Order: structure tokens, then C-alpha cells, then sequence
């Protein structure tokens, strides 16, 4: 909770769950990091035209 | 890599292009303008013409809708594709 | 020979080689090169080889401009399309052709195509990947009816429309 702390209280409640936890800097721990991203709002509109051959 | 072709789909094994007759070439200004003609099709044979889809088995003229007939290159392999 | 021989076929009965004099529309083709060594010399005259060739059949035929990227389609259609007005040659395209012209009007009116829109007025017209489906077949649309003169596009539309 280090990077979204403002969301830790310590007064607050959690339940457990047999897992392994994740890493420090993982994907789900600095969601700040991955969500506060702008949304391609008109984009790809002058992107480069090449045709994926393979997929 | 030394047998591989660096160019890839721009290397040409041609050292020598011939153009057609009336291909003249001049350079105006800053660059060369070559003009290739528009060429002549070659005269239909003598026993050669554009068969329409009449002529082709009946299972293969459901897929030829809205022509009549045949193009050229078509009519010439008719025969060799079905 | 060699490729019908890469593919097992009989150089007889599998084997047909028919030459450009073969093609349904028998096409005068014109090389420009650019002799000049500077990359901005160069980059001047294809604009100005393009506005040549554009005038060569302003009001005669239409014209297939064929850019390598999405942005240069737009930049070489409005380029041709600014050339045309300082030279007084934009209305040789559209000419007191108001069927056609308020055709074109009217499409440009309603086109949700910033870009598109700036040279639907006139007979320049723009198709790209980058653009609407909806914007995209209106040009082809357009194009099929001899309503834009100049229409400019990537090797995209050459690939998938067959729109000559």
C-alpha cells in the first residue's frame, strides 16, 4: 500500500487469501502508475500502415 | 550472408533494361523524364476469341455473374483451369 | 521458366506468359527522376512534378496520387490543392459542373473529416487507413462517380479497392 496509501487506514479491514503475494513495484501495487494514462482519443489516425502478416 | 541479396525486393539481376520503340527519355530540368508508350494489344488470333460464359461448364457459370463474356487472358486459359 | 519449375508446372500446358501488351487498359507509363543531389531540391521538385502532372490532366481524367504515409496523403492532396490556388488553376478541376459540384459540396458538408473536408470542396480528395470507414468508402464512393478530380492515397487503397 505504499504507493496508494491515501487508500490504507489503520483502522480498516482485510481478509486472507493462501497465495503468494506479489512483488514490490508489481503491475496491481502502483495502479496510479498504469490507470492515470489518457485514453487514445483520436490516435492511429496518422499511425504507419503496415499489415501484420503473421497474426 | 555474402550469397544473400542486401537489396532484397529491390535487387534486380538485369544489368541491361530495353525499353519499347517509342520510349524516349529527356531530362528538363533537374530530372530525366522517361516516357514509356501506351503498347498496342497483339491482334487477335485467327482462331482466337473472347468465349462467353455460355461456352463454360455449367457448374462455373453461377460464379461468373454480371459478364457476358470472358477477358482475353481468361479466354486463352479457359480450358488449362477447368 | 524458373517458377514454373519451382511449381511442377509443364512449360506447355501450365505455362502462359502474357506480356504488358496483355493488359486490359494499355497504360502510357512516365518515369520523373530526380537528378539532383540535395534532399531538399529533391523533396521541391516531386511537389512540383506532382502539380505538373496534376495540371497535365486537371480537367481531362481523374488523378491517383499515391503517398507512402497517412499524414503525406493529406500534406501532398493539400499541397497540390494550395499550388492550384496560388496559380489560378483550382477551378480546371471543378468547372460549372454543379450536379457534380454540389455533390461534392453537399458530401463535404456532412463528412466528419476535418481533413477530408478542406479539399472536398474542390475535386482533391484524401483515403487513408487512418481515416472512417464511413469517410473512407465516400472517397471511393466519390471517386467511382468522377466526382473528385485528384484523389490521394496510400498503397492501402490500390490493395484493397479495386478502384481504378
Amino acid at each position: 500500500y505504499n504507493f496508494m496509501g491515501v487508500r490504507h487506514d489503520p483502522n480498516m479491514k482485510y481478509e486472507l487469501q493462501l497465495a503468494n503475494p506479489k512483488e514490490f513495484y508489481h503491475e496491481v501495487h502502483r495502479p496510479s502508475h498504469f490507470l492515470n494514462f489518457a485514453l487514445l482519443q483520436e490516435g492511429e489516425v496518422y499511425s504507419a500502415d503496415r499489415e501484420d502478416l503473421y497474426a | 550472408e555474402d550469397l544473400v541479396f542486401t537489396q532484397g525486393s529491390h535487387f534486380m539481376a538485369n544489368k541491361r533494361c530495353q525499353l519499347p520503340d517509342g520510349s524516349f527519355r529527356r531530362q528538363r530540368k533537374g530530372y530525366e523524364e522517361v516516357h514509356v508508350p501506351a503498347l498496342k494489344p497483339k491482334p487477335f488470333g485467327s482462331e482466337e476469341q473472347l468465349l462467353p460464359v455460355e461456352k463454360l461448364p455449367k457448374y462455373a457459370q453461377a460464379g461468373f455473374e454480371g459478364f457476358k463474356t470472358l477477358n482475353r487472358i481468361q479466354s486463352k486459359l479457359y480450358r488449362a483451369a477447368l | 521458366e524458373d517458377v514454373a519449375t519451382f511449381l511442377r508446372v509443364d512449360p506447355a500446358k501450365g505455362l502462359f506468359y502474357f506480356d504488358n501488351s496483355f493488359r486490359p487498359v494499355p497504360l502510357e507509363q512516365t518515369y520523373v527522376g530526380i537528378t539532383e543531389k540535395k534532399a531538399i531540391k529533391r523533396f521541391q521538385i516531386m511537389n512540383e512534378i506532382v502539380y505538373e502532372k496534376i495540371m497535365e490532366h486537371a480537367g481531362k481524367n481523374q488523378v491517383l496520387v499515391f503517398v507512402h504515409s497517412r499524414k503525406e496523403t493529406g500534406k501532398t492532396a493539400r499541397a497540390i490543392r494550395d499550388m492550384c490556388l496560388e496559380k489560378d488553376t483550382l477551378g480546371l478541376f471543378l468547372r460549372e459542373g454543379s450536379a457534380s459540384t454540389e455533390v461534392l459540396r453537399t458530401e463535404a458538408e456532412q463528412c466528419k473529416n476535418l481533413e477530408l473536408k478542406d479539399l472536398l470542396p474542390y475535386g482533391f480528395a484524401i483515403h487513408h487507413a487512418g481515416m472512417t470507414r464511413v469517410d473512407r468508402t465516400l472517397v471511393e464512393d466519390l471517386f467511382a462517380d468522377k466526382h473528385i478530380q485528384v484523389l490521394v492515397s496510400t498503397a492501402t487503397l490500390a490493395w484493397g479497392v479495386n478502384l481504378p
